[PDB]
């Protein structure tokens, strides 16, 4: 899964 | 003497959001307009690094220049704790000048993110304090941000982190909002990005009832 | 050496806001030789100057310098009202008399908003709980923040330093942590708070479980 | 009216 923060990516697992 | 070495960290934000860049900075002042010429050696984990770049030179108008060298990090191999040594050379210099940065070391931890409601007594003025506790995490390397309904919220200020008896860190931010804006029931986010969240993010949410 | 240097340091805001208390000026001078170690002491309250400090014993640094130390004894009102106390100090070594100045931070003095907030639900799952208390709207920021519980010091807790708000004030946060069983007993923590701006330099907010 | 801190007297009006 992947984490967004205000469309932005943060990080991917 | 002659010049100084000061050696800085990438940015939190950086270093946790792979869509970002993060970068190792060696500022050298005090350089002089006599001897301008300054020698930069990169060290990852003793391992020379030849892909730093000079920034353009800056003069500092008190008779000095600013010489600054940019290394370009990996997020993994900052956040997996690699030390990079900046070796300055400059004919001022009786002998080179060598600082080191890292991440703090510690076993990373967690951080536990809390929002907290305004009290009954903040319930009667013109805007309303919403927190959010963000506590037991390692090392302090943090970013806390507010959105409401996908658009960032900016009235907010966040406290330095602190030092907790167990050695973990704690801080908390507080977004001021208008009373009414509270009272009509709109979520306020609370996001957080750090090493040892799944992902670097997790986000909480406040609203009335 | 480069001769002496100065620091002079306020009284703590506790002794201030304190009439049980007595708050004290203190001019530190370190780096005073062996060879001169005759440090005069001039002190001016508003360009008065006052003659009744005393000087601390002499302390050997180890670093082949001396800590010559004057403390001054404040009137409470006298800083409160924003009083510059003036350190003067005379040494050999010393090409002219170092002159260094403390007062309370100038503005006007704005009153405390204390909110205890409970801990969050999520956190209720946990072997201790934060019990927080916010203090905001304050101005100076010289502040004392001290919990209780059943007349007793609790002294588990963590205050943040004051952080400037975008209205001129500040805001900090006290953190007091304890063991789940006993928030869940029912027992009654309080956030003390002193600072000048408070009717009687005092106010006691409580929280218990609800 | 008077302020007490512990037993310890704060200040009084
Ligand atoms: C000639 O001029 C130089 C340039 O200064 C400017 O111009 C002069 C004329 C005046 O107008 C100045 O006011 C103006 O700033 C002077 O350089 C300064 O030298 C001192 C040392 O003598 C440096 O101090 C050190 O600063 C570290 C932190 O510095 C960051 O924050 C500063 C603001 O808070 C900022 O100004 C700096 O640029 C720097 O910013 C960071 O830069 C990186 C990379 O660019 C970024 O990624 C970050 O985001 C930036 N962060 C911020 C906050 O912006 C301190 O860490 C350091 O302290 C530590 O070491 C000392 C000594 O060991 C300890 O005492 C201390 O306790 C601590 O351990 C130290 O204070 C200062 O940064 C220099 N300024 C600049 C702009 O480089 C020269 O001194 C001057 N020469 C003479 C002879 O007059
Ligand atoms: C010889 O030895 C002295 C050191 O004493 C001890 O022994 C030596 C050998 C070592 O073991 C030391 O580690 C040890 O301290 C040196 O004296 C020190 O000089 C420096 C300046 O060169 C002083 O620094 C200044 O400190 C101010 C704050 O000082 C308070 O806090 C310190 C701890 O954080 C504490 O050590 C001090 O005693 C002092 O404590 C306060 O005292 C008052 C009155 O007693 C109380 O009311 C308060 O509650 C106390 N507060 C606390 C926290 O307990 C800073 O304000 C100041 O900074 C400002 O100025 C500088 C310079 O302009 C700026 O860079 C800076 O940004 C800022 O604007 C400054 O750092 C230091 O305090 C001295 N230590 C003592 C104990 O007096 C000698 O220098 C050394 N000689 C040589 C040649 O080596």
């Amino acid at each position: 899964d992947c984490a967004w923060h205000l469309g932005e990516l943060v990080w991917c697992t | 003497g002659g010049p100084s070495v000061f050696l800085f960290p990438p940015k939190p934000k950086d270093t946790l959001m792979i869509s970002r860049t993060p970068e190792v900075t060696c500022v050298v002042v005090d350089v002089s307009h006599e001897d301008p010429e300054v020698k930069f050696n990169w060290y990852v984990d003793g391992v020379e690094v030849h892909n730093a770049k000079t920034k353009p030179r800056e003069e500092q108008y008190n008779s000095t220049y600013r010489v600054v060298s940019v290394l370009t990090v990996l997020h993994q191999d900052w956040l997996n704790g690699k030390e990079y040594k900046c070796k300055v050379s400059n004919k001022a210099l009786p002998a080179p000048i060598e600082k080191t940065i890292s991440k703090a070391k510690g076993q990373p931890r967690e951080p536990q993110v809390y929002t907290l409601p305004p009290s009954r007594d903040k319930l009667t003025k013109n805007q309303v304090s919403l927190t959010c506790l963000v506590k037991g995490f390692y090392p302090s390397d943090i970013a806390v941000e507010w959105e409401s309904n996908g658009q960032p919220e900016n009235n907010y200020k966040t406290t330095p982190p602190v030092l907790d008896s167990d050695g973990s860190f704690f801080l908390y931010s507080r977004l001021t909002v208008d009373k009414s804006r509270w009272q009509q029931g709109n979520v306020f986010s609370c996001s957080v990005m750090h090493e040892a969240l799944h992902n670097h993010y997790t986000q909480k949410s406040l609203s009335l009832s």
